[PDB]
């Protein structure tokens, strides 16, 4: 756990994430803060937005668990900040590093997985109406994310 | 649940 | 032996069905567990099905491919011999202990062999078997260096081959171990195959010697036996606490089942994983659980194989040293815990790591290597000798 969250820290701040940031809270190796500015490919362009990751003690053999802290209008992340992600679920493997968990979840903003939706609602907006979809979404960043 | 147990330790 | 033309996959079809239609006669009430024909039978139709789409416009090169050619012969065999089991068997066929049904059983192993084979070689219909990974590495280099890149062999091909490295002294040696080894029954020996025994027969430089003493004169080794089989043969034995006996397993093929009863009188089987079938005896006996082969008072001595020439250590050089500092860290070090200096090689990938990572990972119902999730086919201990 330990040793080996420290080492995924300093990988950390060695090479660093493009529009991504993570680091302990306090004293505690097991409670990160996260920061992802938004991507230009997404409506959460220009937008900063921040998440919480705790390592459980199983850790790196269970993942992560990441979420948002700032309100994102997203088809895979909910009004509770929790993300649907493969690689965070079923998908995970030991070899995995946050680094690679953030970039996906950039991913994700750029291109959502509308095929397994958090929030029924939104899952149809971002299929059927795009612009409808595109404007709730700049306009969460304007009021959350800016 | 294919049958197959735990080696005896 | 022949070209496989769309008529012939056809002729396999319509056989494999009869083969079904007869299977399921309710009078027959073939019980549900590995091997078991109402399965194999349409998973290898799927899995053929999946082949041909992907061969779809290109059936001229897959008709030549020669491990194609020989498993639709050998398909084509099997099944003609299930069909005329019946026709001969007559009613024979619903007595449980009948040898018609015990040579019934042998083909639902044998079925269930050739599935697997086939997945190995077509894992996703497209064929691999050019590629194919050989678990063992001194298994792989035999291999390579005798057959090259060749899928299939004839046996009498294999066996002069293997002979050059490990000496069969005999006929009736020879005969035993094509039977043993030829899982398909066709006279060829795949690559496959080939990974099967060497897995259950490791390690490789003591090979012949291990099959010797694990199966050729081993009271508790049970050749072609199912589960089900394993259970009713060990129910003689209920009341003598510590028999014990041996196969292989058919639903993770390379792996050995153990089959023993306990002090209370249960039939249990159990799988080694990753731990060669000699040590398990070993400690099994010393443990007290495994004292009594096939009921017999007499337990042999495998103190003999117990002494391995032992892998050599990896030795990271100049190169990988300077790569390794400049990120922060040894080479050395399993870069999962990151803790541990790597004491284990996951095979065929190769990969390094402690086995307590090794072992944390498969016990969180976590699957195949946590670096490339290629499969974990084996494990081979070792230890890495740093630059410095
Ligand atoms: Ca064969
Ligand atoms: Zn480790
Ligand atoms: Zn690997």
């Amino acid at each position: 756990a330990l040793k080996r969250i420290h080492k995924e820290l300093n990988d950390l701040a060695r090479d660093p994430p493009a529009q991504c940031s993570a680091g302990p809270v306090g004293d505690d190796m097991f409670h990160w803060q996260a920061t992802i500015m938004g991507p230009n490919d997404s409506p959460y362009q220009g937008g900063v937005f921040f998440l919480t990751i705790h390592f459980p003690t199983d850790y790196p053999f269970k993942p992560p668990k990441v979420a948002f802290t700032t309100r994102i209008y997203h088809p895979n992340i909910n009004s509770n900040g929790s993300i649907c992600l493969d690689i965070l679920r079923s998908q995970w493997s030991p070899a995995l590093t946050i680094s690679k968990v953030l970039l996906s979840i950039c991913s994700l903003l750029c291109d959502p997985n509308p095929d397994d939706p958090l929030v029924p609602e939104i899952a149809r907006i971002y299929k059927t109406d795009r612009e409808k979809y595109n404007r709730i979404a700049r306009e969460w960043t304007q009021k959350y994310a800016m | 649940s294919d049958g197959y147990t735990p080696e005896p330790a | 032996p022949g070209t496989v033309d769309k008529k012939m996959v056809e002729k396999c079809w319509k056989l494999m069905d009869k083969v079904v239609r007869l299977c399921q006669n309710p009078k027959l009430a073939l019980k549900n567990s590995p091997p078991y024909i109402l399965d194999l039978l349409p998973d290898t139709y799927q899995h053929l099905r999946t082949i041909l789409s992907r061969y779809e416009g290109k059936m001229e090169t897959l008709g030549e491919n020669e491990y194609f050619r020989v498993f639709m012969e050998n398909l084509m065999k099997k099944t003609k011999q299930t069909i005329s089991l019946f026709k001969e068997g007559k009613e024979r066929m619903y007595e449980e202990n009948s040898q018609p049904r015990r040579n019934l059983t042998k083909l639902s192993l044998i079925f269930s062999h050739m599935l697997a084979e086939l997945k190995g070689i077509f894992p996703s219909g497209l064929f691999q078997g050019d590629t194919f990974r050989i678990t063992k590495a001194d298994a792989a280099e035999f291999w390579r260096k005798a057959f090259g890149e060749k899928t299939i062999v004839p046996w009498k091909s294999f066996r002069q081959a293997l002979h050059e490295v490990h000496p069969i002294s005999s006929g009736l040696e020879a005969m035993a171990l094509k039977s043993t080894i030829d899982l398909t029954c066709n006279d060829y020996i795949s690559v496959f195959e080939f990974d099967i025994f060497t897995r259950l027969f490791q390690p490789w430089s003591s090979l012949l010697r291990n099959w010797n003493s694990l199966a050729v004169t081993h009271p508790g080794y049970m050749a072609f036996l199912t589960y089900d089989e394993v259970k009713a043969r060990l129910q003689k034995f209920i009341h003598k606490p510590g028999s014990y006996i041996f196969r292989l397993s058919c639903t993770r093929l390379g792996q050995w089942a153990i089959g023993y009863v306990t002090a209370d009188g249960n039939i249990l089987q159990t799988i080694p994983h990753n731990k060669p079938l000699f040590q398990a005896l070993i400690d099994g006996f010393r443990e007290g659980f495994y004292l009594f082969p096939d009921g017999r008072n007499q337990n042999p001595d495998l103190t003999g194989l117990c002494e391995p020439t032992p892998q050599d250590h990896i030795k990271v050089t100049q190169e990988q040293f300077e790569l390794y500092c400049e990120m922060g860290s040894t080479f050395q070090l399993c870069k999962i815990c990151a803790e541990n200096d790597k004491d284990v090689k996951i095979e065929p990938c190769g990969h390094l790591m402690c086995t307590s990572c090794l072992t944390s990972w498969q016990e969180s119902e976590g699957q195949g290597c946590p670096f490339c999730r290629c499969e974990i086919k084996g494990t081979e201990p070792i230890v890495v000798d740093p630059f410095d």
